[PDB]
């Protein structure tokens, strides 16, 4: 929902991380994305893909999921 | 009975050691699920009187390492880490029973060549005691209870322990 | 005392005492060097073996005589122990 | 275990029995060739597959053929 | 049949004989007769003394105990070895000199085990023993 | 932005795609 | 009970607890006669 | 001289060996509980637990993640449950896969046998592991090493 406003400047962020393993330092230096959490920052460009479809709220996100999830069953 | 004959083919694995759906599965769950709304209830209670030291507190990272933190960038409160602790107390021992169990008690896992329980079907005669029927027919009520309490919560959108509180028509707190 | 299946070993700590004195009384030969102070190798390990008793929970330093002439006379007392050794039970 | 098999292409050398490290293959009585010799298979159950046999024959491609199939303690020869 | 009253090979131990697999699924013998006291190598390896008569010595395999023929049968002229196999239920077996005669010479009895009547050349095609009983002979 | 109540929902749905996925496991394994 | 103690509820879960139980019925499950 | 064959039987794979075929061999062997004669398959668990989690709780005590904090031989303590857990759930599993359901009264090779052996270590590992952590929490120069 932050992306689509500046897509050009904000990292978009795949997943967040939940590693208890990382230290202080590895959670700061993976906090990023403007987010407050350590978070990856994708690389498959699903972002742009589903903004370019359409896609604007994590609502539509989530509807999108819910359907797939109903299509695998 | 079909279904228990149906699954005992299906799976011989679990059937013929009394996992899975069976009479011993049966009674083992109801057990848990009637220790767990005894739990719920004095979870309760103690978070309405106050009795649980620093409830609000959040774990210290520093101390007690990475597992102190959630999954958000959220810390774990002292109430949520001493209810988890409290549950530990109860899990060990059931490990502990699992694999050593006492003489005289039931055991989890059956042997090879037990005889099954008979499936007690819609309701166990009234055997008013301490009785395998009134513990099957008070289990049975309390996983029911289970679920309807987190249903109850999910749905009303109160708590599970506001929902409990309610029902017992708040002597709890 | 079986040293095998069923091969019999005396094990006489008689040896290892005549291994020890054969080892040890050469080790009195002084040696006006630093390592031995003025005194022999036997005399000098248990001289330090006092004065790092009187000081006891601190190890002897590295860089202290005390380990060079630990395991010098150690390495000398084995050696001496494998041939007594040899003596009694091949040559006995 | 490994299927052996021998074909009429057998002459009779022998060289496949001799070769065999295990006791696989045997000469019995044949008229298809001058030897009046083939080479057979009867205790296929110790063969090992090696391929000495195949690798002791003189025809062009071999009258005794070794095709790998199930492996046992005797095929894989395990001596534990 | 096999006597187990033969005297072994004064072999003076090796980390190489048989295991437990022996005891519990197969264990191969080997009796020999050999005319003097000679010095062989062990299959499993190190070095071994004949005896002067009959010998009988036990191994885990097949190929050991063959080994161990064909070295007595080239290196020194012993011909007369014979192999058995072991159960643990004892059911001793009777399996190298198996019709008496070495299998590298023709002998009349033998049955042809594994023959096939064509060249390699032609064997059927997997696509025509495809989904069927068929063998590729 | 997303509600825990949406999540259960999710979760709810995955658990009946894991269900069906037992069954066909369970049938192809035939 | 919010969705930020999911991940703390479940990664223990999905990286120990399922493995080890999967791990353990298939083994017994190729170890069978 | 010394080493000979194993048995008198000079095709098996062994030799005798002072290390493996000594009088001090054999009797600290024979005295071991995994050997010692009259123990219950339980008694032989218990004690070879017992000794198991004692040593377990040091490692993770002075060297586990949360070896600088004061929770350190809690912690410690908890790792070396989990770890004896995962290992009466590999000898719960080994047991059931290993030996059949017959009986041989109670030999450690049987299927009741080894149960009971894995119940007793369990049983003596968690005890051990408690009495360790006790013993550690209550004695400074176990905290110290020496120091
Ligand atoms: C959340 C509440 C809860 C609790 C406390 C239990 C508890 C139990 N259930 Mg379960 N059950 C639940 C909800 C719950 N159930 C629900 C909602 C359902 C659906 C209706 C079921 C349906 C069900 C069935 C059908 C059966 C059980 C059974 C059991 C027992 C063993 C399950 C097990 O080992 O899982 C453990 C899984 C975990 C993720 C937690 C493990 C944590 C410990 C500390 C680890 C140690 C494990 C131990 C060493 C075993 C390792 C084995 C492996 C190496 C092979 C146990 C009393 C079985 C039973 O009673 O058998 C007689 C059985 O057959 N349950
Ligand atoms: C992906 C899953 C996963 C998860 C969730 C964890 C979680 C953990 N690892 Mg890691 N680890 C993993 C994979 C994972 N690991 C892998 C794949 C490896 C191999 C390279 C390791 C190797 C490893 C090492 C070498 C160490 C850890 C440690 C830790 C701990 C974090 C640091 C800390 O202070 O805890 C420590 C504080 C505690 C209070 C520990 C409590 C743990 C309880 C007892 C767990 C319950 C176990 C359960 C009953 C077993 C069920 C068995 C059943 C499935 C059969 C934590 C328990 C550290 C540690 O201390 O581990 C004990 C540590 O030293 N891990
Ligand atoms: C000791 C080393 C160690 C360990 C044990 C871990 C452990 C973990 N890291 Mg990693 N990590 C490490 C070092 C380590 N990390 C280092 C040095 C860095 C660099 C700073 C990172 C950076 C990092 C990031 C950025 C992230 C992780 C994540 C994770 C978690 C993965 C989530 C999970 O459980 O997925 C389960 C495990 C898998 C899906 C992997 C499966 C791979 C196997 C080989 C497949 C097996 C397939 C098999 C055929 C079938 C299944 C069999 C089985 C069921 C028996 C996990 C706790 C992620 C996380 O937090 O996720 C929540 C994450 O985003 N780590
Ligand atoms: C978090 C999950 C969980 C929880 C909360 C419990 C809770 C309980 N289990 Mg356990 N149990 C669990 C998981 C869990 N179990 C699992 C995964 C298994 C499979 C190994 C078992 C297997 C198991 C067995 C076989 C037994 C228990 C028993 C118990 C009780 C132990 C405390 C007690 O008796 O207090 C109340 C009693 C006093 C204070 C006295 C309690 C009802 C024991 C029980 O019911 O004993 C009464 C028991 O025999 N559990
Ligand atoms: C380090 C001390 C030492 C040394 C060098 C020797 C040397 C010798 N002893 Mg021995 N012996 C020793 C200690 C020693 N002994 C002790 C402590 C005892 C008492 C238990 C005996 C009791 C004893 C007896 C009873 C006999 C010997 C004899 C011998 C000879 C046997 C062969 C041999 O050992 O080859 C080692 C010789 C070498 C030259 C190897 C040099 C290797 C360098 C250092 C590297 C040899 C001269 C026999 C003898 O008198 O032979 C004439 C004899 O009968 N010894
Ligand atoms: C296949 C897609 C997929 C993948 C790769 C992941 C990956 C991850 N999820 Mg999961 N997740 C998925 C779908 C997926 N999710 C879906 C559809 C939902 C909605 C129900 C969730 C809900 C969810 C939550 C709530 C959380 C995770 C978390 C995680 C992380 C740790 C694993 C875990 O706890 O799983 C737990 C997963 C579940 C309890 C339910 C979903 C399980 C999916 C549907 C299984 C699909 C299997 C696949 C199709 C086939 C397997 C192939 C086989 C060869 C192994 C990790 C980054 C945790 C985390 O720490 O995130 C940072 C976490 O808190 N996921
Ligand atoms: C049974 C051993 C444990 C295997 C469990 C494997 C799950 C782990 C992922 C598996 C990856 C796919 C390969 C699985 C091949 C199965 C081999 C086999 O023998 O299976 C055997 C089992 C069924 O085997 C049962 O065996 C019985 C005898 O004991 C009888 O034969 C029953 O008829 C037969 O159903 O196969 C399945 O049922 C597999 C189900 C499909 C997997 C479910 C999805 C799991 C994905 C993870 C879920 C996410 C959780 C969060
Ligand atoms: C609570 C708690 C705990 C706990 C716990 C535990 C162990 C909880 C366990 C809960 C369980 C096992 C719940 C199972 C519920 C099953 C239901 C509701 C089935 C309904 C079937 C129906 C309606 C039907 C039907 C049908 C009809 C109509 C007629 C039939 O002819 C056909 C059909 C079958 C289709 C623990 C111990 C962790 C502690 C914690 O501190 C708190
Ligand atoms: C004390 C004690 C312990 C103990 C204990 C024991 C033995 C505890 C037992 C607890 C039990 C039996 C709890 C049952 C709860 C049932 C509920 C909530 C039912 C709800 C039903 C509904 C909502 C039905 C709805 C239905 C209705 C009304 C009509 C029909 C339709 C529908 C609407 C679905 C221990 C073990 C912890 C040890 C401790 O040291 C001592
Ligand atoms: C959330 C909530 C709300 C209120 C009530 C309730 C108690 C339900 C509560 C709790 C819900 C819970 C605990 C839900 C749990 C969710 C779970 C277990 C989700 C997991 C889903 C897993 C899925 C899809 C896995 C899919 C796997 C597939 C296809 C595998 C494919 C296959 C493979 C790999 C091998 C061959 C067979 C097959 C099937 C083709
Ligand atoms: C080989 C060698 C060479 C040089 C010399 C050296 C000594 C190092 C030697 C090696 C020695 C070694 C390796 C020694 C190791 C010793 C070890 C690991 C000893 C372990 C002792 C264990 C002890 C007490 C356990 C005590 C446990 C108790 C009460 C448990 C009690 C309990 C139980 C069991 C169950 C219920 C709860 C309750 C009552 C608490
Ligand atoms: S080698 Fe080839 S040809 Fe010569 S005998 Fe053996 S099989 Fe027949
Ligand atoms: S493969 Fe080895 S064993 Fe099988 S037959 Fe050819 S040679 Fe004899």
């Amino acid at each position: 929902e932050q992306w689509v406003l500046n897509p050009l400047k904000v990292k978009p962020v795949a997943h967040a991380i939940w590693d208890p393993h990382f230290g202080q330092p590895a959670v700061k230096a993976f906090t990023k994305g403007g987010v407050f959490y350590p978070v990856n920052i994708a690389t498959s460009g699903v972002y742009h893909w589903w903004y370019t479809i359409g896609m604007r709220t994590n609502n539509d996100l989530y509807a999108g999921s819910l359907f797939l999830l109903f299509l695998s069953g | 009975t079909n279904a228990i004959e149906e699954f005992a083919e299906s799976a011989p694995e679990l059937a013929s050691r009394g996992l899975g759906v069976t009479t011993n599965a049966e009674r083992w769950n109801g057990r848990h699920a009637m220790f767990g709304i005894f739990a719920i209830v004095m979870t309760a209670y103690f978070k309405g009187h106050g009795l649980i030291p620093d409830a609000e507190k959040i774990l210290d990272v520093n101390q007690w390492g990475p597992l102190a933190s959630a999954g958000q960038g959220q810390g774990i409160t002292n109430e949520r880490a001493i209810i988890l602790i409290a549950h530990v107390h109860v899990l060990v021992v059931s490990v502990l029973a699992a694999f050593a169990p006492f003489q005289f008690q039931d055991t989890l896992v059956k042997e090879k060549g037990y005889t099954p329980e008979a499936p007690a079907g819609i309701i166990p005669p009234f055997k008013t005691g301490l009785t395998p029927e009134a513990e099957l027919i008070n289990g049975r009520l309390a996983m029911l209870g289970v679920i309807s309490i987190i249903m109850a919560s999910i749905f009303t959108g109160n708590s599970v322990i506001d929902v409990v509180n309610l029902g017992l028509g708040k002597i709890l707190f | 005392f079986e040293i095998s299946d069923g091969v019999e070993f005396d094990l006489n700590p008689l040896v290892l005492a005549i291994s020890f004195l054969g080892w040890s009384l050469p080790g009195l030969l002084p040696s006006n060097i630093p390592l031995y102070g003025g005194k022999g190798l036997t005399t000098a390990l248990f001289a330090e073996i006092g004065e790092h008793l009187q000081t006891f929970p601190a190890p002897p330093p590295i860089g202290d005589p005390f380990w060079v002439i630990l395991f010098i006379w150690h390495s000398g007392l084995f050696a001496t122990m494998i041939f007594g050794t040899i003596g009694y039970n091949g040559y006995g | 275990s490994h299927a052996v098999k021998v074909y009429d292409t057998c002459i009779g050398c022998t060289q496949c029995v001799r070769a065999c490290p295990c006791d696989v293959l045997e000469m019995v009585s044949w008229d298809g060739c001058k030897a009046g010799q083939i080479a057979s298979a009867p205790r296929t159950e110790d063969c090992i597959g090696c391929k000495r046999c195949e690798t002791a024959c003189p025809t062009d491609f071999l009258s005794v053929r070794v095709y790998l199939g199930g492996e046992t303690t005797r095929s894989m020869g395990l001596a534990y | 049949t096999l006597n187990l009253q033969i005297p072994s090979p004064t072999f003076e131990g090796s980390t190489g004989g048989w295991l437990r697999a022996a005891e519990v699924e197969e264990k191969y013998a080997i009796t020999w007769t050999s005319g003097k006291e000679q010095v062989f190598e062990m299959p499993t390896g190190g070095a071994a003394i004949m005896r002067k008569g009959e010998n009988l010595l036990y191994l885990a395999r097949k190929e050991q105990c063959l080994a161990l023929g064909t070295q007595l049968k080239t290196g020194f002229k012993i011909t007369d070895y014979k192999i058995y196999r072991i159960f643990p239920s004892g059911e001793v077996q009777y399996l190298h000199p198996k019709d008496g005669v070495f299998p590298e010479k023709v002998n009349a009895g033998r049955i042809g085990v594994g023959n096939v009547s064509h060249s390699i050349g032609k064997n059927l095609n997997p696509s025509q023993i495809k989904f069927t009983n068929k063998s590729f002979n | 932005m997303i509600s825990d109540t949406q999540i259960f929902v999710a979760l709810i749905l995955a658990l009946v795609s894991l269900v069906l996925a037992i069954r066909l496991g369970t049938a192809l394994y035939q | 009970m919010t969705a930020a103690y999911l991940p703390s509820i479940l990664v223990p879960l999905i990286g120990l607890i399922f493995p080890g139980f999967v791990m353990g019925f298939a083994f017994i499950y190729i170890e069978q006669e | 001289q010394f080493v000979k064959p194993y048995n008198d039987d000079p095709f098996v794979g062994n030799l005798a060996t002072p290390v493996s075929t000594s009088s001090f061999t054999r009797s600290f062997l024979s005295n071991l509980p995994a050997y010692r004669s009259g123990l219950s398959p339980l008694l032989r668990g218990l004690e070879i637990g017992m000794t198991h989690g004692y040593f377990l709780v040091g490692p993770f005590y002075k060297l586990g993640p949360l070896r600088n904090s004061d929770v350190a031989l809690i912690s410690g303590l908890f790792s070396s449950i989990g770890l004896i857990i995962i290992l009466a759930a590999c000898l719960a599993i080994y047991g059931v896969v290993s030996f059949n359901e017959d009986d041989n009264t109670d030999s450690l090779q049987t299927s009741r046998g080894w149960k009971q052996f894995t119940s007793g270590w369990l049983v003596g590992s968690i005890g051990g592991a408690s009495f360790a952590y006790i013993l550690i929490s209550n004695i400074v120069f176990l905290q110290t090493s020496g120091l």
